[PDB]
This record gives C-alpha cells, structure tokens and sequence, in this order.
C-alpha cells in the first residue's frame, strides 16, 4: 500500500512545523499510525503513536509533549506538529502503518519514504 | 430503592423456547410483583397523609 | 525501556559468503523482534518478523533466530544486492527501540 | 448500524465502512440489520458470542496470521464468492481467507500463534462444506480431509460434510463459523488437509460484565 | 428427495435413522456396508453416519 510525506525542510530553533503523510490502498481508520524518527548520528528512534479512533497516544520521552500527534480519518491524513525546535530534532522522519488498531498486539510495520528536518 | 447496574435482555435461539420462555416467567413474575406493590404502596401511604394532615388541623 | 545492543557494527564479506550478525535485548523480549534491511536512501524494509518468520516477498535466503534475550540474523549466502545496514528492533513494550545497525558491504 | 455482529466480527463485505471504538457501554444494531454469515452457513454458540461482546473495556483488532506471509504453500488469493460480493466483485469476509489448492496439491497445513501479550484474544475460523466431490476437487484436491483446531482448553477435530443443499445465495454449500478464546499465555493452533477458511485477523480484549445489545432505530 | 413448503404454513418433518445391532443386519437391510444420511434445508443441515454395535 502507499504512505506518502510531506512538509519538513528549514525552521530555525524554537518556531514550529507541521509534518504529514496521506494514506492510500488501505482503510486508514482500521489500523494504528505511527512517526519514527532517523537521526545522522542516533539510527532508529520512535518518536509518537496514535490508536486507530485517536484516543490513545504516546509519546516518546525525547519529546514529552513538544510535539503533537493527531489524524483526520475522514480524508486517510496523519499529522504531526512539532513546536519549539532544537538541533536534536533534525532528522528524517518518516510515518508507518502499525498493523493493529491498538499499538500492544501489533507486529510488524512500514514506513514509506520520509521528509527532512532541519533545524538551524 | 437502590439498583445494580443491569442488562434485562436476553437473547435465544431456535432450539431454546424453554429457556426463552423461563426468562419470560422471571420478567413477568417480577413486573406482577412490582406492580402490585407500587399499587398498593402508593393508596396506603395517601390514605395516611390525609389523615395526617386532618390531625394536626384538629 | 529495553535498550538492544547489536554487533559488530560494520561487517564486509565477499559474494558468495555466509554472513551473520547478532543481538542483545537488555532484558527478556520473548521473540518480539524485528529485523530490517535499510539500503541507502531508502526507508528501512522489514525483512523478518516475530524473531524468525521472513516476511513477504523476501528471499529464502534470508533467516534468524533466537528468544529471550539473545539473537542472531543471518543473510545466507551474501549477494551483492544485499549491501545494507540491518537494524534489531523490539517490539516487546513501549517505549519501541531499535539498536546501532550493522553495515553490511560486499567485496 | 445495518449489520449485525456476525457482519461486524466476520468482516462482512458491507461492514467496512463501520468505525472502530475501543470500548463499548453496549452495541447497537437497527431492527433492519440484515448483513453477517453471506456465505450461508451456522455460526456456532452466536449467541455465546454476543454477549460476551456486548461491553468491552478494551479492545483492538489485528493481523494474526498475515495474508501474504503465512501461507507460501496454499492459494489465498482465489477464496472469493458472489455469495458475499464488493461493489459487484466477488469477495470474501476481510478478516477471514479462504485457503485454497495452489496449483494442483494442498500440503498439509500447519500454524500456530502465541497469545502472551495479557488481553484474551478471540479468534475465529471456518470450514468449508462443499456441494459435491467436484468442488472438493476443485478447491482442494485432497478428497478426504479434515480440520483440527485446538489450544490448551480447546480440542476439535472437524470433519467436511459434502452434500446438496438448498440453494442460498446461489450456494448449494454451506460455511460454518467457529470461534474460541485463548487465553493470555496460550497458543492456538490449526492444523488441516483442506476446507479451512483461516484468519487472518482477530481480536484482542479485555471484557466487561452486566451490559446487552438494544435493537432499535433510535438515534446515538 | 425433496418437498417444496410452497404453502405458507411451517411444516414439521420428522425422520430418523437405524442404527442395526451388528454388521450382518446392515446386510439384511440394507447391503450397502458403509451408508450415511443427509438431511437439509436453508436453515437445518447434518450427516449422520450409523453407529453399529451390539447393545
Ligand atoms: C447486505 O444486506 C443487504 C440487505 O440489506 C443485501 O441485499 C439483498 O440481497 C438479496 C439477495 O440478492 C436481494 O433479494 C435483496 O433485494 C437485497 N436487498 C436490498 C435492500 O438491496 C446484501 O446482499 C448484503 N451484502 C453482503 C455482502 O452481505
């Protein structure tokens, strides 16, 4: 199925940036989404989860709240807004497809291509 | 009068008219009770209020 | 949090060799763990699932596993289209973690 | 809505388009429900199964045995009927495949799933009874076959039927639908030489008590 | 066979099925060794297989 980014590119420090990626080829509203986070210096990090309703997030401790996830089912959008950016967050983000509507049972995810975050 | 959460409905299928019709024995043993009751509850305590009030007047 | 540990992080190996990589959970994960195989520019495949079922579409040469908190990926037989570097990931809570990343290259 | 739970629970064609509530007071279903069990066939302690459903704490749904990974032996792209058709395509229940012959031999089937994540997990199955011997051939080869599911409280070995029927939605077969529990710590398992209809989704929850299903066309 | 309730009004059918004490009445009654029973409608469906043993 397909997963598609956009957004990123240049903020400077502090100021904000909304990130999303548009969903197809599958019935967004049944399944969990997800945003994981690659850094040039740290691999892999996950950065926040979202239930497949909406009503249940988490957030990785690197962020504890600096950023927001949330969904429009009604047009298959994931978003993600980032507020007060230090050079920690420049990375490539990327969203996945969670294989459960519940974050604890699945397994196994994808990613589709991410955008660039730069923060300078 | 103090309720427990309830759910009164119950649902059965084709080979289980006894049991069906054993809950409807429960409903309706129940409802007969509680309308009887409240009847006759409610005619015995207006009767008393009135003469209450009729007392003190005298 | 379950933090992995995988080694070595770089790994080079000649066509036709048989590659190997391994890695730690810090605790016991049963068999909660991913493996996948990220090429340059691309975002990361998964390749197996549930410590040692591959995943669709990936090639039979491809293998792993392991439980508890020691487990091991292997590539088989090395092709040059498998230059990759290949993450450890658990799924066992939350917070999901990754490890380093192994750099496979071929020569 | 217009579905029932069988709808709902089986992933009936017309039931995709419900949203999915992580909890649930009580379940509602209009008089006019009429969408569930498309493939005509019994759906075993239904009832059993409907009330356990009727209040949920928690509950998420989730891909047990993925479509295109589990199965590297068997065909699980041909399970499709007009009985249960998609916007005019013939179709199959979402969370269900129909296993069929790949091309002219059916191995024998063997999988299993381990539940040790803490919630109970409802998973459901079916079994394919077909009209006569040549469906059985042209599905899965195997001319005597049988299909055993089983977990540490649940043992069943199952059985085709081949026969005639009545003709219902243009079938003169019949799909039963089984389900069971398996609680946290147990593993499920199948095993089969044909007429298996497998998940490939189910469910993972914790159950409430003392809650019912309203049939009615009064508004949420 | 089969019957059409065409009618409007539910129709009771009742059948059953012989279960002989040994082998050799299944010879006598019927020849066939090995025999079932099928019984259906869009509602109802079973086989039944005899069950021969002396009680
Ligand atoms: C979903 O339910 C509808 C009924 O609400 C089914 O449509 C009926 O199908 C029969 C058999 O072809 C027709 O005789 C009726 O006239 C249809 N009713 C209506 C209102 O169109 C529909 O087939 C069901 N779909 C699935 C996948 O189960």
């Amino acid at each position: 199925v397909q997963l598609l980014e956009s957004g990123g590119g240049l903020v400077q420090p502090g100021g904000s940036l909304s990130l999303s990626c548009a969903a197809s080829g599958f019935t967004f509203s049944s399944f969990a989404m997800s945003w994981v986070r690659q850094a040039p210096v740290k691999g892999l990090e996950w950065v926040s989860m979202i239930s497949a309703g909406g009503g249940n997030t988490y957030y990785a401790d690197s962020v504890k709240g600096r950023f927001t996830i949330s969904r429009d089912n009604s047009k298959s959008t994931l978003y993600l807004q980032m507020s007060s950016l230090t050079a920690e967050d420049t990375a490539v983000y990327y969203c996945a497809k969670s294989d459960s509507s519940g974050f604890q049972y699945g397994r196994r995810e994808f990613w589709g291509q991410g955008t660039l975050v730069t923060v300078s | 009068m103090n309720t427990q959460f309830t759910a009164v409905g119950k649902e059965f299928n084709h080979l289980e008219k006894r049991i069906e019709n054993l809950n409807k024995k429960v409903d309706d043993g129940f409802l007969d009770i509680w309308t009887y009751n409240a009847e006759l509850l409610v005619l015995l305590e207006n009767e008393r209020t009135l003469d209450y009030h009729d007392s003190n007047v005298k | 949090d379950i933090q992995m540990t995988q080694s070595p992080s770089s790994l080079s190996a000649f066509v036709g060799d048989r590659v190997t990589i391994a890695c730690q959970a810090s605790q016991d994960i049963r068999i909660h763990l991913n493996w996948y195989q990220q090429k340059p520019g691309k975002a990361p495949k998964l390749l197996i699932y549930d410590a040692s079922n591959l995943e669709a579409g990936v090639p039979s040469r491809f293998s792993g596993s392991g439980s508890g908190t020691d487990f091991t990926f292997t590539i088989s037989s090395l092709q040059p289209e498998d230059i990759a570097t290949y993450y450890c990931q658990h799924y066992h809570n939350l917070p999901r973690t990754f490890g380093g990343g192994t750099k496979v290259e071929i020569k | 809505g217009k579905c029932n739970i069988a709808g709902w629970i089986l992933g009936n064609p017309e039931c995709e388009s419900l949203s999915t509530a992580s909890s649930w007071s009580y379940i509602v279903e209009t008089p006019s429900s009429d969408n569930g069990t498309c493939y005509p066939g019994d759906f075993i302690d239904y009832e059993e199964l409907r009330e356990q459903l009727s209040s949920v704490s928690s509950f998420e749904r989730f891909e047990i045995f993925p479509k295109t990974s589990s199965w590297p032996n068997h065909d699980s792209n041909k399970g499709v009927t007009a009985a249960c058709p998609h916007a005019g395509a013939k179709s199959f229940y979402k969370n269900l495949i129909w296993l069929v012959k790949k091309g002219n031999s059916y191995p024998k089937l063997s999988k299993s799933y381990i539940n040790d994540k803490g919630k109970e997990v409802l998973v459901l199955w079916g079994i394919h009874h077909p009209s006569t011997s040549a469906d059985q051939q042209s599905l899965y080869q195997n001319a005597d076959t049988y299909v055993f599911v089983g977990s540490s409280r649940y043992s069943k070995k199952f059985k085709p039927e081949i026969a005639i029927r009545p003709k219902v939605r243009d079938q003169e077969g019949r799909m039963n639908y089984y389900w069971t529990l398996v609680e946290p710590g147990d593993k499920i398992t199948f095993e089969a030489t044909g007429n298996l209809v497998v998940p490939r989704y189910a469910f993972a929850m914790e159950r409430n008590a003392g809650s019912g299903i309203i049939i009615s066309d009064t508004p949420v």
